C-alpha cells in the first residue's frame, strides 16, 4: 500500500481523516494490531513518535489538537 | 522461519544445489571488499543461484570511515556487480573505525539504493559503537551468534538474522554462514504488496459501524469517496449501501435498510467471527 | 396555542381582569407614538397587568424613515416606559415611508435592545415593501387578519401572530387586538433555557455508539472532556464508561464491558424506545 | 444553551468538533429534527446558509473541506 495514516482515539482522528482525503488513502486506529511492513509511507498524526509503529515514515504533530490540525493543513497545502 | 546462506571467495567453487537441497531459499554472495578487492566467485555464485530460480543477494565488505571513501566503495561495489541483478544488496559493516560513521554509511547507501534495495549488516556492538538511528531508514541483517533470539538497538525489527558463521557442507571449502530470513523481507524483495483486510464506508452513520468492524479485524478503513486502487486487497469489506457504490474488488457487504440495522448487522458479523 | 391581547389609549380605562378571565396570558400596551405622543393609559395598563402576575409588553408606534429620527423615537419610547419593566417591547411598523427602512429600524432597536428584549411588529406587505433580512435579528410579531395560517417573507417563524383587530368586550371601549403567542417565545421572555436531551461520550469508540443514540433522540452530543454546565439539561444520557466520569446531572447510563456490548446496549435501548 | 455547532454528515463534522472543543459545547447533526429557539449562538460549519436552521447565528465555511477547516481554526485563533 502506498500510503496509510495512523491516529490515536480522539481529536487527532479528525486531522488524520483530512490527510487521508488528500492522500486518497486509508486510516487506521493506532490501537489496532497491524502489520505495517508492506506500507511505503506511514504517516502518523498527533502525539509523539514513540507511540507509533517503528515503520513510521512521517509524524505530523503540534503541541495542541489545534496546532496538529494546522500542521496537517499546511502539509496538505505544500503537497 | 525460512533460511538463506551466504558465501564468499573463501568457499571456492560452490555447487549451490547442495545448499538448495538443504532448504536454503537463496544465496547472498560476497562481491567486493574495500576500494579494490574483487571477489572472483561472485559472478558464478549469483549466476548459478539466479539460473536455478532462487533468491540472490550481493554483499560489500566496507572499509570506510569517511564520506568520500564510502562513495568510492559504493561505486566500486556497483562496478563489481554490473551484469548481475541481485534481488537485494548488503552493506556489511565490521571495519575498524572511530566514532559515529552513520553519515558515511548513508553516503554509500544513497548511491547504491538508486539501483538496488539495500540492507545493512552488522552485529549488536557495532550498532552501539558506531551508528545512530538515521541508519534505520534501511533494513537490518543482524549478526548475533549463540543466542536464542537476537538483541540489538536502534532498529526494533530485523529483516535477516545471521545465527552462525560455522556452517559446513562436505564439498564446499571453508565455513558458510546461515541466516533466518523473515516472510516480511521476502515479500519486500519480491515487490509483493497484498493488504489483507480493508473496510470501506460512505460519509455518515455507516462510518461508525465501519470502525467497529475494523477494530475487530484490526485493519484500516477508507472513505469510499477516495479514489483508491483496491486491486491488491484480498478481503474488501464494505459497510452500508449497495454493491454498485463500491470497487469491483468488493468481497463482503454488510448492510441493512437503516443505519441501526446496518450497525446490528455489523455486530452480528463480528460475533460470528 | 396561548393568546395575548393588546390595547392602547383608544380602549380607555380597562379592567384587565376581564381579559384574564377570557384566558389571555398578558397584555401588550401602547406606550408612545412618533417623537412626542404619550399614551396616557400605558402606565396603568402595565401596572395592573404586572401586579396580577401576567405577561407585559409595551409597544411603540413608529413614525420614522431616517436613522436620526429612529434614534429620537427610541429615546422617547424609553422615556415613556421608564418606571416600568415590561417582559418585552415592540417596534410597531406601519408608517408611511419610502423604500427600505431597515437601517433606521436597526438604529431604533440598537438603543432599545440594550434595555429590553425587542420584537418587530408589521404585516406581510410592509415586510415586502420596506424591509430586508437584516431585520430578522429580532423576532416577528406578524399582523395577518382573516387567514387560517400566517404568511410572510424574510422570517421563517413568528413569535406572535395578531389574528384580529376587531376583538370586543363589554366594558372596554373600542376594539382590542388578539394574538397567538408561541411556547418558544414565552420561554424566551421568561429566561427559560432547558434543553431536553443531551448525549455525552468520551474520546474513542463510544462516540460511535453515542451518535446513534443522538440520531434516535434527535439531539446533540457532547464530548465529556468539554467543561460544560449540564444544570439546565433535563435528560442527560451517557454512553460507555462509569457514572463517576460524568456530570452529577447524569440520568441515563448505557454501557457494556466492551465497545461492542456498549454498542449492542445502545441498539437495545433504541429498540425499546 | 449558550452555544451549539451544527454540521452535515461527512468531512465538516471534523471541523465542527474542533470548534465545539474550543467553545466547550455540543454538536448536532443537521439531519436531526431539533428545536433551536432556545440557543443563544448557533454555529454552522461547512456548506451554505440555506441548508441550516433559520436560527443560525454564524456560518463558518470555505469552498473545500480544507478551507472550511482553515476558517474554523482561524475563528478559534481570533477568539
Amino acid at each position: 500500500m502506498e500510503n496509510l495514516v495512523v491516529y490515536n482515539d480522539g481529536a487527532d482522528q479528525r486531522a488524520a481523516e483530512y490527510l487521508a482525503d488528500r492522500l486518497a488513502c486509508p486510516t487506521i486506529n493506532n490501537a489496532r494490531k497491524f502489520d505495517y511492513s508492506n506500507v511505503k509511507n506511514v504517516y502518523a498524526v498527533g502525539g509523539n513518535k514513540e507511540q507509533y509503529t517503528s515503520y513510521l515514515t512521517t509524524l505530523i504533530a503540534g503541541s495542541t489538537r489545534y496546532t496538529t490540525m494546522q500542521a496537517v493543513l499546511d502539509y496538505i497545502k505544500n503537497l | 522461519m525460512k533460511k538463506i546462506a551466504d558465501i564468499s571467495n573463501l568457499n571456492g567453487n560452490v555447487d549451490v544445489k547442495l545448499l538448495f537441497n538443504l532448504g536454503y531459499i537463496g544465496i547472498i554472495a560476497k562481491a567486493s571488499e574495500g576500494g579494490t578487492f574483487v571477489d572472483k566467485y561472485y559472478k558464478q555464485n549469483y549466476t548459478n543461484t539466479k539460473a536455478q530460480g532462487k533468491i540472490t543477494g550481493a554483499y560489500h565488505f566496507a572499509n570506510f570511515s569517511t564520506i568520500a571513501k564510502a562513495q568510492q566503495e559504493a561505486n566500486f561495489f556497483l562496478n563489481c556487480i554490473a551484469g548481475t541483478t541481485p534481488d537485494f544488496v548488503v552493506l556489511d559493516l565490521e571495519q575498524q573505525c572511530t566514532g559515529d560513521i552513520t553519515d558515511a554509511c548513508l553516503a554509500f547507501l544513497n548511491i547504491v539504493a538508486k539501483k538496488f534495495k539495500c540492507v545493512v549488516y552488522c552485529n549488536s556492538s557495532f550498532i552501539k559503537e558506531h551508528l545512530n538511528s538515521k541508519i534505520c531508514a534501511y533494513p537490518l541483517w543482524i549478526a548475533n551468534y549463540g543466542v536464542a533470539t537476537p538483541a540489538f538497538t536502534l532498529w526494533t525489527k530485523y529483516a535477516m538474522w545471521q545465527f552462525t558463521e560455522k556452517g559446513q557442507v562436505s564439498g564446499i571449502s571453508g565455513y558458510i554462514d546461515f541466516s533466518y530470513i523473515t516472510d516480511e523481507f521476502i515479500k519486500y524483495i519480491k515487490g509483493e504488496d497484498e493488504v489483507e483486510n480493508l473496510v470501506v464506508y460512505n460519509d455518515g452513520a455507516d462510518q461508525r459501524a465501519a470502525e467497529y468492524l475494523a477494530d475487530r479485524l484490526a485493519c484500516p478503513t477508507i472513505n469510499n469517496a477516495r479514489k483508491f486502487d483496491y486491486s491488491n486487497v484480498k478481503n474488501v469489506y464494505a459497510v452500508g449501501g449497495n454493491k454498485e457504490q463500491y470497487t469491483s474488488y468488493l468481497t463482503t457487504l454488510i448492510a441493512g435498510s437503516t443505519r441501526y440495522t446496518t450497525m446490528q448487522a455489523v455486530l452480528d458479523y463480528i460475533k460470528n467471527l
